[PDB]
DNA sequence: CATGCACTTACATGCACAGGATGTATATATGTGACACGTGCCTGGAGACTAGGGAGTAATCCCCTTGGCGGTTAAAACGCGGGGGACAGCGCGTACGTGCGTTTAAGCGGTGCTAGAGCTGTCTACGACCAATTGAGCGGCCTCGGCACCGGGATTCTCCAGTGGCCAGTGGCGGCC
DNA sequence: GGCCGCCACTGGCCACTGGAGAATCCCGGTGCCGAGGCCGCTCAATTGGTCGTAGACAGCTCTAGCACCGCTTAAACGCACGTACGCGCTGTCCCCCGCGTTTTAACCGCCAAGGGGATTACTCCCTAGTCTCCAGGCACGTGTCACATATATACATCCTGTGCATGTAAGTGCATG
């Protein structure tokens, strides 16, 4: 029922695709897991706030505008999903 | 045409004779002063110095290969 | 003889491709698994609108890509072409993360 | 014997709703009172910004020979205008991608 | 039937047609447009509220918003916005 | 004749002698504390107002303030502030 | 006829003024109505955070052998607590100076 | 009354002092005029905001209150000046 | 022989001094003069509170100092000990200006 | 006849350009659904009036800001050896791009079903609002002790003159041929 | 007898050391002015009571999310293998830095002007609010062409095979020792 390893679901080729979108042509092998940790850290940074909005709404299901609120709180304002 | 680069290299190493050997950049500037287009002949100078090192005529002071300092044999 | 491109040529080719493309580079369902796993660490039995998971997604690769141009400029600043996690630490620290 | 119901956006010659913006400012809790011309000014400014960004988007869509506005065109428009980019530096765009950017050292000789 | 949800589609569509009769629009780009307009409206409204708070003014006038237009909107866009908003203010002043 | 100006000096002075009877204070450090309390008050108030708008709640309660401080204050500071405020609102409720 | 007036800060038993903070929130345009316990909760969390930073400042002053806290003590206190540090990473202190910090390769040998 | 070259009023040893407080061990000679331009661009940003506040106040006297408004509007909040 | 310290020793000493110190590092009068000079460019006959000038001096010094710690991070990242113009340009670009 | 030198000739190596492959670019076909437009509607924006109060404006004064001289150096600046550091070049050994077969799991798509988001009647807790009143919180003043400044020791760090060890250069000796 | 290898001496280079010198702190003494504590005012926090209403709750519903199940195929994965990239070494030039000397203007201290910030008073312009009404945009529904995908073709590009110029080495004949 619980989950234990989904950080490996962000595969190395997906990270390579992102770095190509980032303009990186050559990627060391030490990159991938450290970037996994960084993106993970960003994930609890947003999702703790998102959970806080969701429980403060007295909802049990996470909704998208809560994510919008959390991201613009962190100065990472997302367009296309408000309301 | 003229002589090959080897006479230029041995003249460069015989020009100054410090306690340490002459270096790659110092010999390149020496041949630039003496007159040679060193900019396209870096591989030529590298192969010439390495070949003449293998002859035992020059002994490399501190560096390895084409880097470092370069000085003439005992005799 | 089987053809083989020199290194970087293909890499620059998909660089141009993915800079041209806009589509999402992350497998959707492993990302959703990771979101639900991390969310369970704060509140159990959480349920997600799929749009919320999507919004979390483009937020994630937006942060990640912008990090990579930052680290790429740091790496060429370091006169190198291969990125190392020290570049990432530098970018995170300069951004004040 | 009431007057005919005329609209304030037409009174200012504008497309954005003066009444909706006025209601949002009244219920957005920014002050206890608001001047009459203030939502008119706000709607005019928003209309100008939307007009210029839509014009840039239409030019971008024309450059990519598509007749319909795509958020890729929005990314290309916003990231290529300096004052807009300074306005929207910290803004995350849906489906925007990035500008095509290759550093000079990344290209071969 | 459901509750009415107000959106910015019709107004942006009209200004799109008067700047480009020829082109079309995608609806999720329109969601981006709603987010953009709501974002800038919120930014300017919050700045105007701050300014009236500083000057102890209970009333937001167009002077406050115009000041905020100098504050947030960068440079040449700000002078343009002063021009269009000012002439619109004069037109509404003339009813 | 002058006009009365608000500051938070005296309450911080009671707090300081509560926590450190032996420790003094410089007045510019108190100016920094005044900027501190005003800034954090403004942050919590703005977060509470925007949260109240998000759920369309026209009244801000201690639940909203708790949500806001949980958002802005991290973790250890957050949990102890939650505990202190919970005790305070509880003993006020008994009063 | 009328009972002796008891302040809400005293009813909470906390030092920050409940009535002043409630008045500020009433005149600060945040909601049309405020729950009674909300400014009390605000005053409590404010007094907790000011108390803890005052502990840090007093410890800094005692380490510097000074009776009265100074902005340098405030700098040293606020930068060495990580939650406080990233709480006020973008917040600047007058005459605070900086942390004593030297990178490793800057040292000789 | 009318002054011209006061960007040079931020003298080079003052920039060295700022660098030593910044933990700089060695400074290139090209640095100082660049830093002069940088502190310039920053300063007309902040004082343009401050001037905008001041004219909004119908004042010609600039207050530190307006300055701290301008700095916190750029996300660079300063403590200790009446805020 | 006369005494002479080796390079960097005095530099490290003044680093320790100015990290220990709290005062402003630039002269008051030319800073106020430059502030009046540049503020004159927007609107004429502006009068300045001394507190406003001192606060602007504090904010400017702190902003510059933080920029030099970012520059130090870039320089040590570039395996150098001398700061370089490209380091400040990089740091400014990474911060988003 | 031998030998050094020069001359000639063959081979290795770096550079240039043609040629094929290939992945991307360029040309219709289509069928589809997203997009755009007609339509009912209701609710939200607008018209008329009112009341009252927030803001605009006159007056003033005073306090704070501006303007100016003169020592007084600290600080800025200039100059100069000279060490230390940016940086070019190279070797080199690697770790990562590239290519290709495999497995897997990601995705499509299709069904079932339900928590749960969300919408709507109710009524009551609760909070804003008005009259009085006071006591706590702020202006003002004084004073005094924490603290700034200074001067003399003690320390502390650091750089540089000696200091021995180590390593390789060097000459002399003995054996060998 | 000379030559060659060995052996022992020796000089230079490199890590170690004590001491000197300057910087830095620390301790004691002195004045001096912000902390803070007391006093007086006032205004706003409190008390009390009221009206109205915001929202919590009850309840319902229908809908979107969760689960599952089968198929499929592309993506990941992993192995091979070459090559280009970090990066350490070496060196080399030159760039600021420490250390002075000269200069200069910052600052403090003092003094005079006046200007506009701020404060109070008065007023009226404006706008929130209420009642009424009607039409503007929104949900719904439905046709429809823009384009995503598919297929065929062209070209750009990229690697690579080959062909050329040039440097170098070797042989050898010829002039001469």
């Amino acid at each position: 029922k619980v989950l234990r390893d989904n950080i490996q679901g962000i595969t190395k080729p997906a990270i390579r695709r992102l770095a190509r979108r980032g303009g990186v042509k050559r990627i060391s092998g030490l990159i991938y897991e450290e970037t996994r940790g960084v993106l993970k850290v960003f994930l609890e940074n947003v999702i703790r706030d998102a959970v806080t909005y969701t429980e403060h709404a007295k909802r049990k299901t996470v909704t998208a505008m809560d994510v919008v609120y959390a991201l613009k709180r962190q100065g990472r304002t997302l367009y296309g999903f408000g309301g | 045409s003229g002589p090959p680069v080897s006479e230029l290299i041995t003249k460069a190493v015989a020009a100054s004779k410090e306690r340490s050997g002459v270096s790659l950049a110092a010999l390149k500037k020496a041949l630039a002063a003496a007159g040679y287009d060193v900019e396209k002949n870096n591989s030529r100078i590298k192969l010439g110095l390495k070949s003449l090192v293998s002859k035992g005529t020059l002994v490399q002071t501190k560096g390895t290969g084409a880097s470092g300092s370069f000085k003439l044999n005992k005799k | 003889k089987p053809h083989r491109y020199r290194p970087g040529t293909v890499a620059l080719r998909e660089i141009r491709r993915y800079q041209k493309s806009t589509e999402l580079l992350i497998r959707k369902l492993p990302f959703q698994r990771l979101v639900r796993e991390i969310a369970q660490d704060f509140k159990t039995d959480l349920r997600f609108q799929s749009s919320a998971v999507m919004a979390l997604q483009e937020a994630s690769e937006a942060y990640l890509v912008g990090l990579f141009e930052d680290t790429n400029l740091a790496a060429i600043h370091a006169k190198r072409v291969t990125i190392m996690p020290k570049d990432i630490q530098l970018a995170r620290r300069i951004r004040g993360e | 014997a009431r007057a005919k119901a005329k609209t304030r956006s037409s009174r200012a010659g504008l497309q954005f709703p003066v009444g909706r913006v006025h209601r949002l400012l009244r219920k957005g809790n920014y002050s206890e009172r608001v001047g009459a011309g203030a939502p008119v000014y706000l709607a005019a400014v928003l209309e100008y910004l939307t007009a210029e960004i839509l014009e840039l988007a239409g030019n971008a869509a024309r450059d990519n020979k598509k007749t319909r506005i795509i958020p890729r065109h929005l990314q290309l428009a916003i990231r290529n205008d300096e004052e807009l980019n300074k306005l929207l530096g910290r803004v995350t765009i849906a489906q925007g991608g990035v500008l095509p950017n290759i550093q000079a050292v990344l290209l071969p000789k | 039937k459901r509750s009415r949800k107000e959106s910015y589609s019709v107004y942006v569509y009209k200004v799109l047609k008067q700047v480009h009769p020829d082109t079309g629009i995608s609806s999720k780009a329109m969601g981006i447009m709603n987010s953009f307009v709501n974002d800038i409206f919120e930014r300017i409204a919050g700045e105007a509220s701050r300014l009236a708070h500083y000057n102890k003014r209970s009333t937001i006038t167009s002077r406050e918003i115009q000041t905020a237009v100098r504050l947030l909107l960068p440079g040449e866009l700000a002078k343009h916005a002063v021009s269009e908003g000012t002439k619109a203010v004069t037109k509404y002043t003339s009813a």
